[PDB]
RNA sequence: CCCGGCGAGGGGAGUGAAAAAGAACCUGAAACCGUGUACGUACAAGCAGUGGGAGCACGCUUAGGCGUGUGACUGCG
RNA sequence: ACCGGGAGAUAGCU
RNA sequence: GUGAAGAGGGAAACAACCCAGACCGCCAGCUAAGGUCCCAAAGUCAUGGUUAAGGGGGCUAAACCAUGCACCGAAGCUGCGGCAGCGACGCUUAUGCGUUGUUGGGUAGGGGAGCGUUCUGUAAGCCUGCGAAGGUGUGCUGUGAGGCAUGCUGGAGGUAUCAGAAGUGCGAAUGCUGAC
């Protein structure tokens, strides 16, 4: 009952290959080292998702200080303010705020300033 | 009827065929 | 939706006068960077030159007290004869050490115009008057 | 493999060529069935074929002379195609009636086999056959 | 004008009309869904959130249809020990139309 | 109107006709053929062949316009190596 | 019939279902080598991927915005 | 010295 | 206890130092170690003192001591969604669950559940010249091995469901054959 494997073989080649476009020449060719690099993207990708959440974050801290600093109170005594304050609003809708419209932040801030005491 | 025959459930076992990739365990 | 970010080409970048007359080295210097790299305007973006022109005016009031006066080397060089023959030249190196390293780092460092005369012929470009 | 020599060697199973490493012989794949156990199987298919309606019982099946389009036209009028008539002493007129005929085979009481019994739709065994069988069966 | 609401744990903004995207809440397809836990009413002059979860108003919306995400690969595979481990996932997720908002 | 001729088996290496070829690319048959002239290089005498039969094949063919007939595409691709031969291609056509 | 050296080779006409069956003749992928289109590209690096991502061309999108094509800059590697 | 066979030789480890 | 077989964060870099055991997705929040001058996210915060001792620049505090309130700070905890194992009340029996609590880093190793290629019966059945196998792109689909429909080429075979047998799944053995 002897098999042929030429088509498995092929079909999973072409399957581990369309998942490697654009990897600079031999990574995008060669399968020895195209495995390798599609497996290096994989775990990096796996990494960064988790990454993600912190660069996000970090940027959005970054942009309530500088919208907050116009005010003329530092970010961390204005989200001192907002938690004592009773306001749930997280720091992606500061920032998309900040960016937006300044009215609003501008109630923030002086809502924060006025419960700092 | 021979397509309704089916053996009886554990008589048949598989088996393991070692050394064939890394998900079958050998 | 996601969250904004800054275009290069759309942002407005303003300019501002800066005076180191009896002005720390350290803090000024800090603060002219902190300024230039934009992350005082809310539209901050770690990837696009946000920042605005910041000028400053007679670098030769640079001071610093201590025993930095002469303990401070450059490259030899010392700090004396360098503020004598160029007192640009200090901010200059401060700010530059005081960047990120890279292409975005070098532009936004080369809207840094300093100068030590009150005096520039960049006032045609309507130079907002800044205190640090 | 034809030819010698190593100088390693041509002969070896990774090498073109090559003879197999594990080349397969001759062998033997029958297996040993008791003789209860196979009465007890032919008897659970003879009583499944009963009770799905698939066994007809005949009093006797006959032919006139050894004419395939007279066995044709008999199994038409009863409404059947593909059987397996089951009687005594094999009728030359049937057997040669029914050689033809892809979708009808006709075997003697001894004959019979599970998978012939099972593989065709409708089994019919004369009367003489049912006691034939019973008798077999024990 | 618009309003921030929190539905699945993540604040979001959403403008009237505009469809956003939200988590598989378990809800019939042609009901609508009112979201009382109205973080922000944006106006002319913005209502100000003096007490957390203001109750002067309710947004509503409507789901227009379910569905699963895009595929995603995740190689939890590491250390490049010669070992491949990927699994696929397609997280569930429901755009919801919302069209007015109380202040 | 685009004729096509082609030399297939051309015993010179692909790279030489490819040298020589490239200099004609996109030019037009009234100086390309003056180019090709004084190309002391042997794979020019094979290119000018070839472009000569494309021309002709344009001309009896096709309906008329020889002159601003354009070199729209020429290549040389490899060959079946006996050494490796070579493929040589031009396209000339009126736009 | 024509170019080509009365060669090789090729283009027309024609047979043929097909000449995407032409005697190197069923099907004809990969490495390799070429032209066209779009994008980026230049001090050596040591990785040349990945999250964000403008810009650059092409379609949908009333549009906004979305996918596809490359990926300036940027966190990590 | 070379060719075919004992020989898919024998212990060892890679 | 750490690696072997444990990811992540901090100590500039660094297996041994500290916090901390990665089921998966989220552009959600709260924390441990360590930090709040820029590089780089956080106090150029307050109180009473010492001072010249300081990964890059600079530091008169941007160095140190004690106190207070804050903030940043990981894959840690919590918020929503999704999958699987296991102990348990109930119908349910061959399973759906109304659920509950908990678990889901992992080499060697053991156990369990699966996809895929050839042939044989099913099969003188089904599809198929209104287009089979193969080649080549697309979309859908399954936690995966895979499956399904279709554009072009291909131009005549493939095989459903259920069972039986393998010369059965290549990434390297200075492997072998052919081509570059």
């Amino acid at each position: 009952a002897r098999v042929k494997r030429g088509v498995i073989a092929r079909a999973r080649h072409k399957k581990i290959l369309k998942q490697a476009k654009g990897y600079y020449g031999a990574r995008s060719r060669v399968y020895r080292v195209a495995f390798q690099a599609v497996i290096k993207a994989g775990q990096y990708a796996y990494r960064d998702r988790r990454q993600r959440k912190r660069q996000f974050r970090q940027l959005w801290i970054a942009r309530i200080n500088a919208a907050a600093r116009q005010n003329g109170i530092s970010y961390s005594k204005f989200i001192n303010g907002l938690k004592k304050a009773s306001v749930e609003i997280d720091r992606k809708i500061l920032a998309d705020i900040a960016v937006f419209d300044k009215v609003a932040f501008t109630a923030l801030v002086e809502k924060a300033k006025a419960a700092l005491a | 009827r021979l397509n309704t025959l089916s053996p009886a459930e554990g008589s048949k076992k598989a088996g393991k065929r070692l050394g064939r990739g890394i998900g079958s365990g050998l | 939706m996601k969250t904004f970010t800054a275009k290069p080409e759309t942002v407005k970048r303003d300019w501002y006068v800066v005076d180191a007359t009896g002005k720390t080295l350290g803090r000024l210097a800090t603060e002219l960077a902190r300024r230039l790299r934009g992350k005082h305007k809310a539209e901050y973006t770690p990837h696009v030159d946000t920042g605005d022109y910041i000028i400053v005016l007679n670098a030769d009031k640079v001071a610093v007290t201590g025993n930095k006066r002469t303990d401070k080397v450059y490259y030899q060089a010392t700090f004396e004869e360098m503020i004598a023959r160029r007192p640009e030249r200090v901010i200059e190196i401060a700010v530059k050490g005081m960047l990120p390293k890279g292409p975005l780092g070098r532009a936004m460092f080369r809207k840094l115009k300093v100068y030590a005369g009150n005096e520039h012929n960049h006032a045609a470009q309507q130079p907002q008057v800044l205190d640090i | 493999v034809t030819g010698s020599g190593k100088k390693g060697s041509i002969k070896s199973p990774i090498w073109r060529s090559g003879g197999v490493t594990f080349a397969a012989r001759p062998q033997d794949h029958s297996q040993k069935v008791n003789k209860k156990m196979y009465r007890g199987a032919l008897k659970s298919i003879l009583s499944e074929l009963v009770r799905q309606d698939r066994l007809i019982v005949v009093e006797k099946f006959s032919v006139e002379a050894p004419k395939t389009k007279l066995l044709a036209q008999k199994l038409k009028d009863m409404a059947l195609e593909d059987v397996l008539i089951i009687t005594g002493e094999l009728d030359e007129n049937l057997f040669l009636a029914a050689r033809n005929l892809h979708k009808v085979d006709v075997r003697d009481a001894t004959g019979i086999d599970p998978v012939s019994l099972i593989a065709f739709d409708k089994v019919v065994m004369t009367a003489d056959a049912v006691k034939q069988v019973e008798e077999m069966l024990a | 004008m618009y309003a921030v609401f929190q539905s699945g744990g993540k604040q979001h903004r959403v403008s009237e009309g505009q469809t956003v995207r939200l988590e598989k809440l378990d809800i019939a397809t042609g009901e609508t869904v009112e979201f009382a836990e109205v973080l922000m009413i944006a106006n002319g002059e913005e209502v100000k959130i003096g007490v957390p979860f203001v109750d002067g108003g309710v947004i509503k919306a409507e789901v227009v249809a379910h569905g699963r995400g895009e595929k995603v690969k995740i190689v939890k595979f590491r250390r490049r020990k010669h070992y491949r481990k990927q699994q696929g996932h397609r997280q569930w997720f429901t755009d919801v139309k919302i069209t007015g908002i109380s202040a | 109107m685009e004729t096509i001729a082609k030399h297939r088996h051309a015993r010179s290496s692909a790279q030489k006709v490819r040298l020589v070829a490239d200099l004609i690319r996109g030019k037009k048959v009234s100086q390309a053929l003056d180019i090709l002239t004084y190309t002391n290089k042997k794979a020019a005498v094979l290119v000018k062949k070839v472009l000569e039969s494309a021309i002709a094949n344009a001309e009896h063919n096709d309906g008329a316009d020889i002159d601003d007939l354009k070199v729209t595409k020429i290549f040389v691709d490899e060959g079946p190596s006996m050494k490796r031969t070579s493929h040589i291609t031009v396209v000339v056509s009126d736009r």
